RNA sequence: GGAUGAACCGAACGCCGGGUUAAGGCGCCCGAUGCCGACGCUCAUCAGACCCCAGAAAAGGUGUUGGUUGAUAUAGACAGCA
RNA sequence: CAUAGCGACGUCGCUUUUUGAUCCUUCGAUGUCGGCUCUUCCUAUCAUUGUGAAGCAGAAUUCACCAAGCGUUGGAUUGUU
RNA sequence: AGCUACCAUCUGUGGGAUUAUGACUGAACGCCUCUAAGUCAGAAUCCCGCCCAGGCGGAACGAUACGGCAGCGCCGCGGAGCCUCGGUUGGCCUCGGAUAGCCGGUCCCCCGCCGGGGUCCGGUGCGGAGUGCCCUUCGUCCUGGGAAACGGGGCGCGGCCGGAGAGGCGGCCGCCCCCUCGCCCGUCACGCACCGCACGUUCGUGGGGAACCUGGCGCUAAACCAUUCGUAGACGACCUGCU
């Protein structure tokens, strides 16, 4: 049933807290509630971190547990987690949320105009397809 | 204490297959199909092999009470496998001191009439659970045979018969009469 | 402290609003449970208490002292002229209860039936249902009636017939007939609607509703006794003769 | 807000949802709770039934017709629960109580409208998965409610009609996706604006 | 042309459990449900707009039934985005649960 | 004594010199306290219990926080303590996993309060020691000694239950 | 503030505006946690829920959770079957 | 044969249907015993329903559980309770 | 005659969840176990039914005021206005649900050309996303390029269909009459530009009440008192009758 697991080398996304919006690697597990956590390439120094503010991703790095920053950083850079992360639908959904949030009034006006025209064209095509499908006569 | 993982694996015979639809186990074998859902238990069920058909039950972060359910689910699945491969047969004996218990098996083994229990004129009608067939043994003089695929249904029907034949307002250590399950086994003895 | 000796309560608390009935006819309040396997039939009837007498009959109760013996038994005579069916009501089941969906009345409502709709028949212009009966003749009203019957057929769970008694056949003073919703049981809604529709304007004799030597229920209003005290009303014990302010009372 | 807030009672905990609803109607908001038979109560069914039977026992000894009115419908039970969190003996509380409607099942005004959900009152997130719970509909039925069967039948008809409507909506949305694929050279100019400003990933 | 004011609800007066300070009111602004989101609305003008029986003079318009009690947001209240408002006259108690307009007027953006 | 996130303090004290011993011995303790004021108070409590010293007859020559020498390493802590129950005094040995010794002692205080209703004034921490993973005795601690540890997060409860307060979609607990 | 209360806890009082607290609180009544609060314990077919205070004991439980002491065990424990 | 049924020596409680102890309310007045009448409530269950146990063969009885729905009477003597 | 008596006679009822308890399967604790998860039977108790009353609670249906000016109903947003009550300041027209799992799409089997299964392919910190979607208001005049041109408007008519849980709603056709305008990007200038300022901007032709005018199409009734009854009764009320 489960596909994403808490384990050494698993890359997690920080949902909230001081490090929200960042990627980290799980270096070790502490007492079912916390994990020794290290983002050497995403600017999260080694520290404890609760599992509540983690959202596991699909990337697993291969380093032994409680390895140093050097080995975590080499595991991160080789098979680059930054670009592979940015390529995912998750990361660009986050990016779309951010750029929708930072949109100004003129940008909202332009989006309103473009969306108006786009919706009208799509609706005309939908009506055309409906009438094309309404010409069915078969016993 | 919360245990990280408690898992138990059940081997599936070759002539029976098991399908998972969430936590609903469908076991199809030579003798029929048994379907049972375990949605009241938060476990993870998986089919491992394409060769020998192991079924694994996993419980993650379970305390003492919910670690007890893994082997319960495994035993229920094994009973389903046993029912669809060999079936379940319960043999009951009617014991009496003076009045012989006359048992008449009505339509298709689904109804049982007890006539002369302790000599009284009340007729006891007991309806078997669906899928359970009652019959009169041809090997012993006072013996009922209950056959089915579901162990709970077969044993529930047997318990219905046993509780229907109950002495009242008497010393039951002396009035030993009634129909009691003599043995529990399978059909086909394989 | 507890009462010194035990004694059962006087009267039943199951009839507590010991008041004048708000109705004179006596309403059914529960019709027999409908099962579609039965043939289509009516569930009730209206009669008039004529009087009492007694009969002599032989009893066929084995093991009894009066087996194959003559007994004298009191009987009540209930005069039952045929009912006349003048309408159909459909009901629909809702999570708030049964509710009246649609009522369809027959043409040619009898004069004694129309008397029921008027408090003062003498001064009336007798105008009831005069515009309604016109819709049984025109094509538009007939189409509306067919739509109403179809709506009853496809939306109603139980249907009832409005039936009235026939005052003209009774020796009473009253000419104002009695109306009643009698439930039609025993079939599909379409079957009972067709049956009730063919019975419109027609007469239903009591032998088509009830049979010989079957046990029925009688619903009605009892004889009025006026304002009564506790001794005659709840049958409490009379206080001793030495009681000062009256003895036909409840002491505490 | 200014519209009517329609909340689906299925899967919701009684007191949690009632606290939310009471605060909403006190803030001058129209609230309509539908499908009150689907409301859950934490704790096992026998315990909750015992609580309601104790409530049934509480009656005025001198004249029970004046006493506490024990309402047996699930909608009325939830209504009384909300009244217990409202200051219903003042004009403000009575107006707040008037701003609330409760129903068993989903009646025709509201079966054709979208229904909200309160996560802070949902059983799935507010209750541990191993704990037991009771259904308000079953409790009401076994404590005196009369319309469990007819409400179930009408709910099943409503669900069939909703399935038909949902199939129509799915077919329309499939046709819309096909239309977007059909016209893309005349759409990409505005699609790029939307993508640039974060709409439409 | 457009709404141009934020919707708020007159939730009640500043109060203890058994004491009520009617001179200051509590407003629930729609869409503001955290204390840190209230900083925008601090100092903004707010109006309780209502109708009555007699006509009153309208600035830049003909007399009508509309009347206003003016006020402004003073500070945040609670953690859940309440605000406190001081009006020129204390708000009537019939306005509880009714519309207040936050007018964006003293803009700082 | 209340709590917070406790800190370790090295507290060194001694009696005041008298014309009986010009150089009284120096005594050192580890005190886990919210702050240095409470640390000094607990030092005086403990040395009054052990030696025959008082705050008035002695002085505190040093009170400094002890920083963890490896806060980036998960390690096992055994704690020997004693506490007063409602009906007696008991010695306990408890095990925890944490990065810091002070964090482990804070975990101990919370756990004693949770399981035995023991308030912090009843608890006397008498030894704290980092132990090897083979020397551990508590299975709840030992089960995390897996080089290939692996578990999911089965039933993730929605914590943002009020943003939004009202919504059309029901939450998902599977991730 | 303790729902309520001569005596409890805070604090003593001219008429007011603003700020901040005490004791006590912050699901809703009812101002305030609508914190992505922390760690555990607990299921009650009479659960529990805050000084005074408004109800309980001895004695038990193979319910569950910790802890103390002791003992057996690949020279094969323990439990089952013989 | 301690514990079917009992329970010495001790010891922990519950109740307010006994009688005390106290004197807070009432002395510009709360009509003071018993019976009769009438309603309701409690359960620490006499009977009845459904059960468990016995030194329960049957019959009768005894102990206990869920349980207050229903019932618990007619008289001689006495103001009596 | 009436009233009346265990001093005569007649009638008195069905389910459900379950308690105690006895069990089934089954772990915990390679055995056992009625229990932990899951099941069964189960009662003068409990709830409901039957029965009594019937909400400041509803429904369906009937008739709805004259022979004289005399009242009323519907249709027209038809007009001119009064009196009073104020709220509000875009809409969302809907799967069922699961949560130790979901959602979308597609090829083969089965049921009326649409659905249900088995594959297979996608998405899943929900993007076929309520952290969402839709509509989007300055108005016109020259004036080009794109979208459309199988298109929009009709308080325009007539017809059909769906919706009954409270349908008070929604959808589709036929005729006729308009403009090629409304949607995007451009060209072109203009409108009180009321000289910094609030209640502005909607629902809205709002709700409710009296009244005037204007036309069309329609209706001509009951209740109560008085009288009578006596199935009723303190009085009211109730059951009744009256070319
Ligand atoms: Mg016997
Ligand atoms: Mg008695
Ligand atoms: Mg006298
Ligand atoms: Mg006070
Ligand atoms: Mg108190
Ligand atoms: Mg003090
Ligand atoms: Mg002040
Ligand atoms: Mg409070
Ligand atoms: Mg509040
Ligand atoms: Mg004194
Ligand atoms: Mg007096
Ligand atoms: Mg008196
Ligand atoms: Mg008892
Ligand atoms: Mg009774
Ligand atoms: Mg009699
Ligand atoms: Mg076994
Ligand atoms: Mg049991
Ligand atoms: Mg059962």
């Amino acid at each position: 049933v489960f596909r994403r697991f808490v384990e050494v080398g698993r890359v997690a996304y920080v949902s909230f807290g001081p490090h929200a919006g960042k990627l980290v690697a799980i270096v070790d597990v502490i007492d079912q509630n916390r994990a020794l956590v290290d983002g050497p390439c995403t600017q999260v120094r080694r520290q404890a971190m609760p599992f509540k503010c983690m959202q596991l991703t699909d990337f697993i790095l291969k380093f032994p547990h409680s390895a140093h920053q050097k080995y975590v950083r080499q595991a991160w850079q080789k098979a680059d987690i930054n670009t592979k992360w940015a390529a995912t639908r998750w990361a660009k959904k986050i990016e779309a949320r951010e750029r929708k949030a930072k949109m100004t009034d003129f940008d909202r006006f332009k989006v309103m105009k473009a969306k108006k025209m786009r919706n009208r064209i799509i609706k005309n095509e939908v009506k055309k397809l409906q009438k094309a499908a309404l010409l069915k006569a078969s016993p | 204490m919360k245990t990280i993982l408690s898992n138990q694996t059940v081997d599936i015979p070759e002539n029976v297959d098991i399908t998972l639809k969430g936590r609903t186990v469908i076991v199809k074998g030579p003798r029929g199909t048994l379907r049972r859902d375990f949605n009241h238990i938060n476990v993870e069920l998986s089919l491992l092999g394409k060769k020998k058909k192991r079924l694994r039950v996993d419980k993650w972060w379970g305390n003492r009470k919910e670690l007890a359910t893994v082997r319960t689910i495994c035993s229920h699945v094994q009973n389903m496998i046993k029912g669809v491969t060999l079936g379940f047969r319960y043999k009951m004996r009617s014991v009496y001191a003076h009045f012989p218990i006359n048992v008449v098996i009505q339509e298709n083994g689904s109804l049982v009439e007890i006539r002369n229990f302790l000599g009284e004129k009340y007729i006891r009608r007991v309806r078997m659970r669906p899928g359970v067939a009652c019959s009169v043994s041809q090997a012993q003089k006072d013996e009922l045979i209950l056959e089915g695929n579901d162990i709970e249904l077969v044993s529930n029907s047997a318990a219905l018969i046993q509780q229907a034949t109950t002495v009242k307002n008497k010393d039951i250590r002396k009035f030993l009469d009634g129909i009691y399950v003599s043995e529990k086994g399978t059909v086909q003895q394989a | 402290s507890h009462r010194k000796f035990s004694a059962p309560r006087h009267g039943s608390l199951g009839f507590l609003p010991r008041k004048r009935s708000s109705r004179h006819r006596g309403k059914v309040k529960s019709f027999p449970k409908d099962d579609p396997s039965k043939p289509v039939h009516l569930t009730a009837f209206l009669g008039y208490k004529a009087g009492m007498t007694h009969i002599v009959r032989e009893v066929d109760r084995p093991g009894s002292k009066v087996n194959k013996k003559e007994v004298v038994e009191a009987v009540t005579i209930v005069e039952t002229p045929p009912m006349v069916v003048v309408g159909i009501v459909g009901y629909v089941e809702t999570p708030r209860g049964l509710r009246t969906f649609k009522t369809v009345f027959a043409e040619h409502i009898s004069d004694e039936c129309k008397r029921r709709f008027y408090k003062n028949w003498h001064k009336s212009k007798k105008k009831a249902f005069t515009k309604y009966c016109k819709k049984w003749q025109d094509e538009d009203g007939k189409k509306q009636l067919e739509k109403d019957f179809s709506s009853m057929k496809k939306y109603c769970q139980v249907i009832r017939v409005i039936a009235h008694t026939q005052m003209r056949l009774l020796p009473l003073r009253q000419k104002k007939a009695h109306l009643m919703e009698i439930q039609v049981n025993g079939g599909t809604v379409a079957e009972k609607l067709d049956w009730a529709r063919e019975r419109l304007e027609q007469q239903v004799p009591v032998n088509q509703v009830f049979g010989q030597d079957e046990m029925i229920d009688v619903i009605g209003v009892t004889k009025g006794k006026g304002y009564k005290g506790v001794t005659s009303r709840w049958h409490t014990k009379k206080l001793p003769r030495k009681t000062h302010r009256g003895l036909r009372k409840v002491a505490c | 807000e200014v519209q009517v807030l329609v909340l689906d009672g299925r899967g919701h905990l009684l007191g949690r949802l009632a606290a939310i609803v009471a605060k909403q109607v006190l803030l001058g908001r129209k609230v309509v709770v539908v499908r009150c038979e689907g409301i859950n109560i934490s704790g096992n069914f026998y315990r909750n039934k015992l609580k309601y039977l104790a409530f049934l026992r509480k009656r005025m000894n001198t004249n029970p017709s004046r006493g506490p009115y024990h309402f047996r419908a699930p909608s009325r039970i939830f209504w009384r629960t909300v009244r217990g969190m409202l200051p219903h003996k003042t004009k403000r509380g009575q107006a707040a109580l008037d701003r609330l409607k409760v129903f068993d099942g989903i009646p025709p005004p509201y079966d054709k409208k979208k229904r909200m959900v309160v996560p802070a009152a949902l059983k799935v997130v507010r209750l541990k998965p191993t704990r037991k719970f009771a259904y308000l509909g079953r409790l009401a039925h076994e404590v005196g409610w009369k319309y469990q069967a007819v409400t179930a039948t009408l709910e099943e008809k409503r669900k069939e009609k909703a399935k038909i409507h949902y199939r129509k909506k799915k077919q329309l949305m499939r046709l819309r996706k096909q239309a977007e694929k059909n016209v893309e050279k005349k759409i990409d100019k505005y699609t790029e604006v939307l993508k640039t400003h974060g709409l439409l990933v | 042309s457009g709404r141009l004011w934020s919707k708020a609800i007159f939730a009640g007066y500043k109060r203890g459990l058994r004491n009520q300070r009617e001179h200051t009111a509590l407003l629930k602004i729609e869409g503001v449900y955290a204390r840190d989101e209230t900083e925008f609305y601090l100092g903004k003008r707010c109006a309780y707009v209502y109708k009555a029986k007699n006509n009153t003079v309208t600035p830049g318009g003909k007399p009508n039934k509309t009347r206003v009690i003016w006020g402004k947001v003073t500070r945040a209240h609670g953690n859940s985005g309440m605000v406190r408002a001081k009006f020129r006259s204390n708000l009537p108690a019939k306005a509880i649960g009714h519309r207040i307009r936050v007018m964006l007027y003293p803009s700082r953006i | 004594k209340a709590s917070g996130t406790l800190r370790e303090y090295k507290v060194v004290g001694r009696c005041l010199p008298t014309p009986k011993c010009h150089t009284p011995p120096l005594y050192r303790m580890r005190i886990f306290a919210p702050n240095h004021v409470v640390a000094k108070s607990r030092f005086w409590y403990f040395v009054s219990q052990l030696k025959k010293m008082k705050k008035s007859s002695g002085e505190i020559v040093y009170c400094g926080q002890v920083f963890e020498k490896s806060p980036l390493r998960v390690k096992n802590f055994g704690i020997w303590l004693r506490y007063d129950s409602r009906s007696g005094t008991h010695n306990m040995y408890r095990e925890y996993r944490d990065l810091t010794t002070a964090g482990a002692v804070t975990q101990c205080y919370r756990d004693m309060g949770a399981r035995h209703r023991a308030r912090a004034h009843s608890i006397q921490i008498m030894k704290v020691e980092e132990i090897a993973a083979s020397k551990c005795r508590r299975p709840a601690v030992k089960q995390f000694h897996d080089s290939k540890i692996k578990f999911p997060l089965p039933h993730r409860v929605l914590r943002r239950q009020h943003k939004p307060r009202f919504t059309t979609k029901r939450p998902n607990t599977f991730f």
